[PDB]
Formats: C-alpha cells, sequence, structure tokens
C-alpha cells in the first residue's frame, strides 16, 4: 500500500482500488508504438490462437507483482524494471492491442 | 464504458 510505483500506479490507474491484482505489466513506450506491434511479428498466443503479435525491439517495461504478504486492502507489490519484448492479442479495426500475453 | 482497447491503455501503457 505504501509508495513504490507499482503500488501508486496499481491504485492510480484503477486496479487495486477494489481488490489486488495479482500481476500487472506497464509498458514505458508511446501508446502508437506499442499499437504498432499489431503488424510486427504474428505468433501463437499462450491460448493457441493467432491473433498475438511479438514487438520486433525490447521495450521498457515494469513488472508488478503482489507479494506473498499483500491481502486487500494492503496490497503490496514487488516492482522489477526490464527491457524485454512484449507479445499482444489484438483485434478490432482499428486493428490494437486489446491484451498482454507476455514479454520475452 | 470502457472499450477493451481503452482497458488495455489504462491497465498498461505509462508513455
Amino acid at each position: 500500500s505504501s509508495s513504490n510505483y507499482c503500488n501508486q500506479m496499481m491504485k492510480s490507474r484503477n486496479l487495486t482500488k477494489d481488490r489486488c491484482k495479482p500481476v500487472n505489466t506497464f509498458v514505458h513506450e508511446s501508446l502508437a508504438d506499442v499499437q504498432a506491434v499489431c503488424s510486427q511479428k504474428n505468433v501463437a498466443c499462450k491460448n493457441g490462437q493467432t491473433n498475438c503479435y511479438q514487438s520486433y525491439s525490447t521495450m521498457s517495461i515494469t513488472d508488478c507483482r503482489e507479494t506473498g504478504s499483500s491481502k486487500y486492502p494492503n496490497c503490496a507489490y514487488k516492482t522489477t524494471q526490464a527491457n524485454k519484448h512484449i507479445i499482444v492479442a489484438c483485434e478490432g479495426n482499428p486493428y490494437v492491442p486489446v491484451h498482454f500475453d507476455a514479454s520475452v | 464504458k470502457e472499450t477493451a482497447a481503452a482497458k488495455f491503455e489504462r491497465q498498461h501503457i505509462d508513455s
């Protein structure tokens, strides 16, 4: 519940105001550069469907994962920063990211 | 209310 980036951003973005979400990834890239991944390398999603795409380059990402001691209302996260390729599932028109499948 | 694309942005983009 106290001031590291993940506790702060999970609350501000309305992920932990009414529950503790176990994991979430934030991508520190411009929205249009993340939207550009939907026309990059097509791959299978973890679920086997094929509307997933992997970024050609690594992107700056922060992984937020609940500690073993986190309990609503006191959600607590471990913050891990990394540069990884992201895999997103895309839908619609415009064909835009709707789910974050993984980082690699 | 929020589309799936809007929800992705709110939950995962921090430009």
